[PDB]
């Protein structure tokens, strides 16, 4: 009969459904593919870290050609470069320029700090854009470092300065009027964003008062 | 009636072969874990990325950046505030845990007469305290497969030693053997856990007689 | 009626599974998917480059789990070096034939004119039947210079080989002068290769061009 | 194909097996029929309890006929009765005759017992059979009744006597030599075995010293 | 081979269930089984007998959940007395026809000879078409006596009826004398019935015989 | 091949009808519980099998045979050593528990004008202590379905009363109603739990005006 | 067979110092010689979880 053979066909199916669920199940057990977003982070971490050809205050054009042009020429407003590597986002980027990025690490004073090396925090307070501007900001920030754990106090000096594209280096000094203010030099070049090799200097001679390897925050 | 229903089967029979072939794919898929491969590269690269710190000092985590003396830092209680150690990922016993067998090729400078060959370090036993992270005392069996005049022979000696959590080092010295075949030494950071870089050395000399790169053999 | 209610059941369930099936076939393909492979393998390379190298400059590192060093001359004998079987599994010869490559200058001590560009046309390529390791090439190096007086065009022909393992093609100098080109690959990825112009004997580098494969 | 249609046939069966187990299961939930052995006990309890025609010391023949014959005539050895109801087991039974049946209840003394009615136990110690003998034993037993709960003591008098078939009554008296001994009368006739209306009497006058409704043990 | 392994499977499972099936059909029959019914119903009766009775002697107790008393005359009108429907569900008329019953004496004040036995043959039996309640009978009461002098045999014929509810058959006296028989049933169970010989007018009992159905 | 296998089906189809019909039997079987019927006879007979004891005294169990005064015996704590009460079978709340509806026919002596009819006693509420066995105070609704001139009407009055565990008695008196329709009284020992023997009575007179045999209606 | 694990519950131990509560017996390998039925050779690991006075000791 009609009713019949059907009663089992629906079974052969109710079957497959299970042999499959017992699969989709054994699937979830095995993890989810890491978020291309992972590889990307590797290629990054890696890429940040080898020499570049250029002697100082020249930087290479972003793109395929190596070619080295002097740091200064940015910007014409126009593509200094033939390549126009510039025009590409990785150069004109928002995040890069973006203000109110903060970097911290554990400052261990060669010089000052009798006490046990304390937390240093150099954070950006404002930095000039205009519209177009592919380039490096000329900026203001704050350098804060704990007095103590005990004291629960903390020094906060205001700074002025810029960021060198070519150098990958952040150079800040006390704004003024303090006459002793302290300043700070942070080198990018892991190649990473986040990470920098900062050193608290004396705004005079640019002599290293203390050193701290920083991360963002 | 009979056609649309008897044919709706040639449709189902298909899913049967499909679902089956699909099983084979789920088997192929388990062999390439991406999340695994990526980890290989991470470790592979981290391996490339020296110490700032001084030797037999412990580098803290991201937050600060400080050096701590090894013995002090692996108190077993928290060395530091944070603490780097306390976080479960490092302390995790399992990966570390011995009982593993490690094999690999031992290329000699040729302090030993004998041609290159394979060594097979296999952890016999391992005491600590109940907890006990820092230090792991252990006994192990070191074999080699070398040819004498005549057929394939196997030189096994028994060894005693320790594993230094921080050191990422496994030191195996001979017991009291007449052979007293020279002491093996392996370090962790391959960046795999599995894998280790070893060397045969003499105690007194504390020279390196041979290079040996081992890999944990699968238990199954 | 009775017949009908029946018949419908089985269709909509055959598909309800045909989905769960291809659904997995996807998750699988995701862990095999080739774009991920190269991308990761590529990363591996960057690492292989770091460090005092397992194998020699001359010697080739088989891999991998267990290292082993064999000569660059040494693979691809046709005997197997490798347990691994590297000397025979790398299915593809980097070196085709007919390819054109455009080089963009970026450092030219080397020529007087320094040209902007420099095309590299591959005329012929043949491998000896016995030798995998080395493929012999015949290439025309084209150049569009502007001279002070007039305009000059050049298409100097030169012999050269491509080595298996190195991915490094050496173009023996067209010239009597013994300025020659030496480009070392990443290889597939990228057919882009840095081309160093050197004094063949010296191996002094005096001109770097980034060569891109013209499609 | 051959392999095919079979894969589901075994399913249609693996099916039935379940639709059945879900039945055999719902079966056990519903109790087990009480052990014909139950009805039997009812018909008994009931039957033991209406008159019988006979005036005293006559009993009816067991079987279909009512008929009444004098108690005494048992046994000829032979069937006194026409019916031969006798020869049937319910008359010549083992259990009935069986010695070392004990009956107890709570004796409440009209007479003696200042204290709170205590446990009485009349138990059979020996009783004459021969071989054939369909009939009533002439027997010996013991009557025991607690002094107290407190005392934890207890009187135990030995008795002699018989059992009247017709009467359904157990009649025991002190064996002797005590000169005061006490005796006991127990009437069967619920019709039950187990149960009896015993009364501790004075072996003299057969006067009721105390009464206790007994069960076996 | 491939075919065979298949085919065997389905037989030995069809039976493995055909068992579990009849297994239950048994447990069910055990709770319906008729021998248990009567045996229990029989017990019920013994109880119905105890006590000052719901219904009258004359009146019939319908049952059951809810009592109700109707006349013995009153059922089986053909109208229904009973919600319950007793006056019409008791499917079977106790009274057949042709039956012979042997009575064993056990108390005979009544006759001179007192006989050992007394056969009761039922010649005819007819029910009026309108009346269920009462079935009229014609019976021959046979007797094998021994007289002092000789032997005497008797087969006195008498009329009589059987009442529905009562299960009590009254055999109007054969005799002028007006000694009559009155046997009241258990009924089916047992066709065995106690037969009282009485003075029809008086209803004085003066002879009891246990009658057993001869098969 | 096709015959022995395609026919082995006409064999299975059978079991399908069988197994089904078998379901019907398992349904018929649940309606006659033997273990139930037997119980009906037990109770039915036990009902036939007076008190030795004196009224408002409690008869102990098999072991001894003693009388105990009711209030004292249902202390709620053990009256006696044994104790009869303590055994779980009697004390068992559930069967006893009110909230039941009881219906049945009320045959009158005809203190009330009105023709015979049905009464429907339904327990409204029931307090005790938490435990509380002996005594169960309760409110209930008594209805009758009687005909006035005109159609079927229903006389309901509200009642308050108690249940006496020992008494096996349920007494329901009217509340403050203008009707003040006379008090109903039911006793247990039918020998079913379900069923009870009732009578309508006056308080003052404490005569019996009518006989009423109720039965618990199934809740579903 | 092979692969079996057996857990022993002590009940009389003159024998060890610690006396342990328990004692696991793991059977690693088992092979019979092709000629000999009568005797099957085994390789076993006797595991022990003792508590020592000082610390805890584990043995295999």
């Amino acid at each position: 009969r009609f009713q019949y053979l059907v009663k089992n066909q629906n079974l052969h199916i109710d079957y497959l459904a299970k042999k499959l669920h017992d699969i989709e199940e054994e699937y979830n057990k095995l993890t989810h593919d890491v978020d291309k977003k992972t590889i990307r982070q590797l290629k990054a971490r890696i890429s940040n870290l080898e020499e570049h050809h250029c002697d100082e205050h020249e930087s290479e054009c972003r793109g395929d050609v190596p070619e080295c042009i002097h740091d200064l020429l940015f910007c014409d407003g126009e593509k200094d470069c033939r390549d126009g590597s510039d025009e590409d986002p990785e150069t004109c980027s928002l995040n890069i320029t973006h203000v109110g990025s903060s970097y911290t690490g554990l400052a261990t004073w060669t010089s000052c700090e009798d006490l046990n090396p304390d937390h240093a925090i150099v954070t950006i307070t404002a930095a000039h854009r205009k519209s177009f501007f592919p380039n490096r900001v000329w900026l203001r920030a704050t350098l804060s470092y704990e007095l103590d754990e005990h004291d629960h106090t903390v020094s906060t000096t205001q700074l002025r300065g810029f960021y060198n594209f070519g150098k990958r280096e952040l150079l800040l000094a006390p704004l003024k009027g303090q006459s002793e203010g302290y300043g700070v030099i942070c080198d990018f070049n892991l190649g990473d964003d986040d990470h920098a090799d900062c050193k608290i200097v004396v705004p005079s001679s640019l002599f290293v008062c203390a050193h701290f390897n920083a991360q963002r925050y | 009636l009979d056609p649309r229903l008897g044919a709706n089967a040639f449709l189902i029979i298909r899913l049967d072969r499909i679902i089956e072939k699909l099983r084979t794919k789920l088997d192929e898929a388990e062999k390439i874990d991406p999340e695994h491969f990526v980890s290989e590269i991470d470790a592979r690269v981290t391996k490339i990325e020296g110490t700032h710190c001084e030797k037999r000092t412990f580098q803290c985590g991201g937050n600060e950046q400080e050096c701590i003396s090894d013995l002090l830092v692996c108190d077993g209680h928290k060395d530091c505030h944070n603490a780097h150690d306390e976080d479960p990922d490092v302390c995790d016993t399992s990966v570390v845990k011995a009982g593993n067998v490690f094999s690999g090729t031992s290329t000699w400078h040729g302090c030993l007469a004998r041609e290159d060959h394979v060594t097979r370090i296999t952890i016999t036993a391992s005491k600590r305290r109940k907890f006990f992270t820092a230090r792991i005392w252990l006994r192990a069996l070191v074999e080699s497969e070398l040819e004498r005049h005549g057929e394939n022979v196997t030189s096994s000696f028994n060894a005693k030693g320790y594993y230094n959590f921080a050191s990422r080092r496994l030191i195996l010295l001979p017991t009291d053997d007449h052979d007293d075949h020279l002491a093996v030494v392996c370090s962790f950071n391959r960046g795999d856990n599995e894998r280790a870089e070893c060397h045969r050395v003499t105690e007194a000399t504390l020279h390196q007689c041979a290079d040996l790169f081992v890999t944990l053999e699968e238990h199954d | 009626q009775s017949h009908d209610e029946i018949i419908d059941k089985l269709i909509e369930r055959t598909n309800k599974i045909t989905t769960s099936i291809s659904h997995v076939e996807s998750l699988l393909d995701d862990r095999l998917d080739p774009k991920r492979i190269r991308k990761a393998g590529s990363l591996r390379h960057r690492v292989e480059e770091l460090e005092d190298p397992s194998c020699d400059e001359h010697e080739h590192q088989c891999g991998g789990d267990d290292p082993q060093c064999i000569s660059k001359l040494f693979v691809c004998d046709g005997h197997n070096d490798c347990r691994n079987g590297e000397d025979e599994k790398d299915c593809t010869l980097p070196t085709k034939a007919g390819d054109k490559f455009i080089g963009d200058v970026c450092f030219d001590h080397c020529t007087k004119r320094r040209p902007e560009h420099m095309t590299l046309a591959f005329e012929s390529s043949s491998i000896a039947a016995f030798f995998t390791p080395i493929a012999d090439l015949h290439v025309h190096i084209e150049i569009e210079s502007e001279t002070d007086e007039d305009e000059s065009e050049v298409s100097m022909p030169a012999d050269g080989e491509y080595s298996f393992a190195d991915h490094r093609l050496t173009i023996h100098p067209p010239e009597e002068d013994g300025l020659g080109l030496v480009g070392e690959f990443d290889g597939y990825n990228f057919d882009r290769f840095v081309g160093h112009i050197v004094h063949e004997l010296s191996e002094e580098v005096c001109a770097e061009f980034i060569f891109h494969r013209k499609k």
